[PDB]
């Protein structure tokens, strides 16, 4: 009566200057 | 004492909610049966129902007893008992069947792809049954693929949850593509705000996978004997900040598995609104940070069914 799911999220992180 | 031949199956349908089992979207499998019990059934008799050998009624909890059949009022018609080995319910009849005749009953039992049985993507003929009378349907089993962002690649699902001790287990494939990953850092977090609890004590074991080894597309490992336990290596590589653990892999070329057991907090509403996430970081060509991330959350089926009878005069 119980099971999981999956999800995806992507970002990129650079430097402001 | 088995009275299967005495049971008249009026209906039996296997559904998948397309004939595609999205085991990693938490897709269920209905088996919606109805039947008639003849009056020649007495107290203590046993009819059966078996699931397909390749499913399981509960994915992440061992608490997979079968429901009991109950008349509208609530008097019990039979109490079932589930045997994992044979994947078969045995329903024993109460004294209802002596007090009552002309007894019609319906069931509806959900189940999930048994990740031990079916470690990899494949087609299956599913065979279910109600009192020996089998029915079937073909299906295919798609497993989720990892998120990729440059080198950063990762995937994860929930494996085992313990309603008693309030813990939940997540199994993570760091670098399933065995890429060359530079300053790899992997975070695990309650998620994306919070639903669980991650801190120094949350259990995190880490295993290295040699390049010849291939991981189960189910995303659930059952045996850790045959993987290098490297957990101590990551002793001096754990940062902990705001329900977030951070692991310093450094430069890697090898896949890795992480086993995260984490305490969760119960919801007052009394449903399991639980969720947890990871994310893999790698520096890229241009010296940026690429983040591939994964988040899992729990899904709930629940069997249902009742009965009804003429009251004997």
């Amino acid at each position: 009566r119980l099971s999981s799911r999956s999800h995806t999220l992507r970002t990129t992180c650079w430097d402001g200057k | 004492n088995n009275v299967n031949d005495l049971i008249t199956v009026t209906k039996q349908t296997i559904k998948v909610g397309d004939n595609v089992a999205a085991a990693h979207d938490g897709k269920d499998i209905e088996y919606d049966t109805e039947f008639t019990i003849d009056n020649k059934v007495k107290k203590g008799d046993t009819m059966t129902i078996n699931y397909d050998k390749n499913v399981i009624p509960s994915d992440l909890t061992d608490k997979n007893d079968p429901i009991d059949i109950t008349d509208p009022s609530g008097e019990v018609i039979a109490k079932g008992t589930f045997d994992k080995a044979t994947k078969q319910i045995t329903y024993t009849f109460t004294d209802y069947v002596d007090k009552y005749e002309d007894i019609k009953a319906r069931l509806t039992l959900y189940s999930y792809i048994d990740k031990q049985a079916v470690p990899n993507e494949t087609s299956l003929n599913l065979t279910f049954a109600t009192a020996g009378k089998e029915t079937s349907q073909n299906v295919s089993v798609d497993y989720q693929d990892p998120m990729v962002h440059g080198d950063s690649n990762i995937q994860s699902i929930f494996t085992k949850l313990d309603e008693n001790k309030q813990t939940i287990e997540q199994q993570i494939y760091v670098n399933p593509l065995k890429k060359t990953a530079t300053n790899t850092k992997v975070d695990i977090a309650g998620s994306g705000n919070g639903s669980t609890i991650i801190d120094q004590n949350t259990e995190m074991k880490v295993y290295k996978v040699n390049p010849n080894q291939q991981l189960p597309q189910s995303n659930r490992i059952y045996d850790f004997s045959q993987y290098e336990d490297v957990t101590s290596q990551f002793d001096n590589k754990k940062s902990f900040s705001n329900n977030v653990a951070t692991l310093d892999f450094g430069d890697i070329n090898s896949a890795y598995i992480i086993k995260v057991v984490s305490k969760y907090t119960p919801t007052s509403d009394g449903e399991l609104d639980i969720a947890q996430g990871t994310s893999m970081r790698t520096t890229d060509k241009y010296g940026y940070y690429n983040y591939a991330g994964y988040s899992n959350f729990i899904v709930t089926s629940n069997d249902t069914g009742g009965g009804d009878g003429t009251v004997k005069p």
